[PDB]
């Protein structure tokens, strides 16, 4: 099965550079164009340019011509972009994808990575806080009880959240991050579960902060 | 470079309907020689990398469902969902190949369904971070529809007006539905002067507004 | 299975072989299905196709078993998936035309712009790379510009379009004055 893994999300400071990766897997590395598209948040998709592994042949939209520059490394199965001279407007997530086939056959993008958010800003990264979300008191005539984390004041974007190390899914709402005034991001994940299990059940939300390597495991209690 | 514009920017349909989602492009994609269109959709669900739906304007990729399909010719095409399904919520993107790539701008899709009421949950501020000298009070609205809502938080009866922010999740896969998070935050020294913290709900599913809360 | 590169202007012959190496009937058509020429005896007919005039194949090679299908004038749009018919077997070539031009100026001015377009044809995702007469080697891709040129640029460049694992080569003579 073909693969594309990319490197994980980064700050970057207005007028720096960021250099980015796309691990490939699954094929013959230097058989198939690979790709890059663009998707600023809440946004479309803006195709950047290709590069073709065979010989690091490369090409570019007019949009992106000076501002990305593609290459990769055979032995490592790997393709890389770098962005230079970021602005603002540039914070986004980048995708490498890669064409169906080869030689005008298979033109359209069959395989992708996960994507790279990018944020460009000159603040430190910062570690979330984790704080419970419990019921005042854990019981009712409620047949139905929400249990919660609350991850306030990180950033950048993106954090992850899980549940008994993904062993719980169903029930469970994970907010999109708001900015805070403080210029931090805040939010909060959530599972609605019986009441009859609060106290002998085990709730425990899994924090992934990647930006500032922080991750927390905290055991949810009324 | 050609351009693609996608139309409408979103759609809502009810569960089982059909919808048309629309692509038009600036030039002509269709090769002469071989009498291909060269033109794809990709599905982008909430969270997630694009995912192939169609090639060639109406090649189904392999493992989509039947209910997809493809149309048109020429400028001019047509990506169908035969009867919408509650997984389909999505962003919707056609892509030519003829001439390098390009996207059209999406068109996101909604689901329409039964009226369903908010359940209403009141979180206080914990310990652990009373002890670090803030305090965030949490109201949540689970799984309700339609998405219009109204949150009021009181504290001993005083309307709070600036001090709270919502979230709202992507509409549920399985269900239909939406939650929302209100935060309310107050500072420690404030939030040990008051009682009664409340926050209150408005939403057409419920018959008159429902109450949550606790004293500190 | 074979991917043949072509330019534009140009002419190109497709191969196909029999096992049989005597002369037995033979026919070329395209992925439209459309009949390109074939035999009667060794009487050649050509068919329908846009490529008839500019379509032959090459009578005295038959007898080896060479049906070949030869394409002159090459146009971007030759560029289209071959298949030949014969002993009831099937052979695939696929055909990809390119050109390369200056836009519109091969006589320039010391410290003046060259631009070069390439033309392909759909679907593709080619990329170029031209040595100057001086040997320095330039990048591109669908363009591929020089913003300031010299007197010793003046000569012959020799540039490389590649798609994928293929490659056909120019060569464009540019005048560079004082």
């Amino acid at each position: 099965q073909v693969q594309l893994q990319q490197s994980g999300p980064e700050v970057v400071k207005p007028g720096a550079s960021v250099k980015m990766s796309c691990k490939a897997s699954g094929y013959t590395f230097t058989s198939y164009v690979i790709h890059w598209v663009r998707q600023k948040p809440g946004q479309g998709l803006d195709w950047i340019g290709y590069i073709n592994p065979y010989n690091d042949g490369t090409d570019y939209d007019e949009k992106f011509k000076g501002k990305a520059t593609l290459t990769s490394d055979t032995s490592t199965s790997t393709a890389y972009m770098e962005l230079s001279s970021l602005r603002s407007e540039d914070t986004a997530v980048y995708y490498c994808a890669r064409e169906k086939d080869n030689y005008a056959t298979g033109a359209w993008f069959a395989y992708w990575g996960q994507g790279t958010l990018v944020t460009v800003s000159s603040a430190s990264t910062k570690g979330p806080s984790v704080f419970p979300l419990a019921p005042c008191s854990r019981s009712t005539s409620e047949s139905t009880a929400a249990l919660g984390c609350l991850v306030k004041d990180y950033f950048p974007e993106p954090v992850t959240v899980s549940w008994n190390s993904g062993a719980l899914t169903s029930g469970v709402h994970t907010f999109p991050a708001v900015l805070q005034s403080s210029g931090l991001y805040s939010l909060s994940s959530v599972v609605t579960v019986p009441s009859s299990s609060l106290g002998t059940k085990t709730y425990t939300c899994n924090v992934d902060h990647k930006p500032s390597n922080t991750k927390v495991d905290k055991r949810v209690e009324s | 470079d050609i351009v693609m514009t996608q139309s409408p920017d979103s759609l809502a349909v009810s569960l089982g309907e059909r919808v048309t989602m629309n692509c038009k492009s600036s030039q002509s994609l269709l090769y002469s020689t071989n009498q291909k269109n060269y033109l794809a959709w990709y599905q982008q669900k909430p969270g997630q990398s694009p995912k192939l739906l169609i090639y060639w304007a109406s090649t189904r990729e392999s493992g989509v469902p039947d209910r997809f399909s493809g149309s048109g010719s020429g400028t001019d095409f047509t990506l169908t969902i035969s009867s919408v399904q509650a997984e389909d919520v999505a962003v919707y993107y056609c892509q030519q190949y003829y001439s390098y790539r390009t996207f059209g701008g999406g068109t996101k899709l909604e689901i329409k369904r039964t009226v369903a009421a908010p359940s209403v949950f009141i979180f206080p501020p914990s310990d652990e971070q009373l002890k670090s000298g803030t305090a965030s009070v949490v109201c949540l609205l689970n799984n309700f529809y339609p998405r219009e809502a109204k949150v009021q938080w009181k504290v001993d009866n005083a309307l709070q007006s600036g001090n709270s922010q919502e979230s709202v999740t992507e509409q549920d896969s399985k269900d239909s539905t939406y939650s929302l998070s209100s935060t309310l935050t107050l500072s420690k020294a404030d939030y040990e002067k008051h009682k009664v913290y409340a926050c209150e709900v408005t939403h057409q599913g419920l018959s008159s507004p429902v109450t949550k809360s606790f004293n500190r | 299975k074979k991917v043949v590169l072509g330019k534009k202007g140009d002419t190109v012959e497709l191969t196909c072989t029999a096992s049989q190496k005597k002369s037995i009937q033979f026919h070329w058509k395209n992925s439209n299905q459309i009949k390109i020429l074939g035999n009667q005896g060794s009487f050649l007919t050509k068919g329908p196709s846009k490529l008839n005039d500019r379509a032959d194949s090459r009578r005295s090679l038959w007898d080896q078993g060479n049906f070949p299908l030869i394409i002159k004038n090459l146009k971007i749009e030759d560029s289209d998936t071959y298949i030949c018919e014969v002993e009831d077997q099937k052979e695939e070539v696929q055909l990809l035309v390119f050109g390369l031009t200056a836009n519109s100026d091969t006589h320039l001015l010391q410290g003046q712009s060259l631009t070069l377009t390439l033309e392909s044809p759909p679907g593709s995702s080619p990329s170029v790379q031209c040595r100057s007469p001086r040997g320095k080697n330039i990048q591109g891709g669908k363009t591929l510009s020089v913003s300031q040129l010299e007197l010793q640029d003046s000569g012959t460049w020799t540039c490389t379009v590649l798609q994928n694992q293929k490659k056909v080569e120019f060569k464009i003579d540019i005048v560079v004055l004082a």
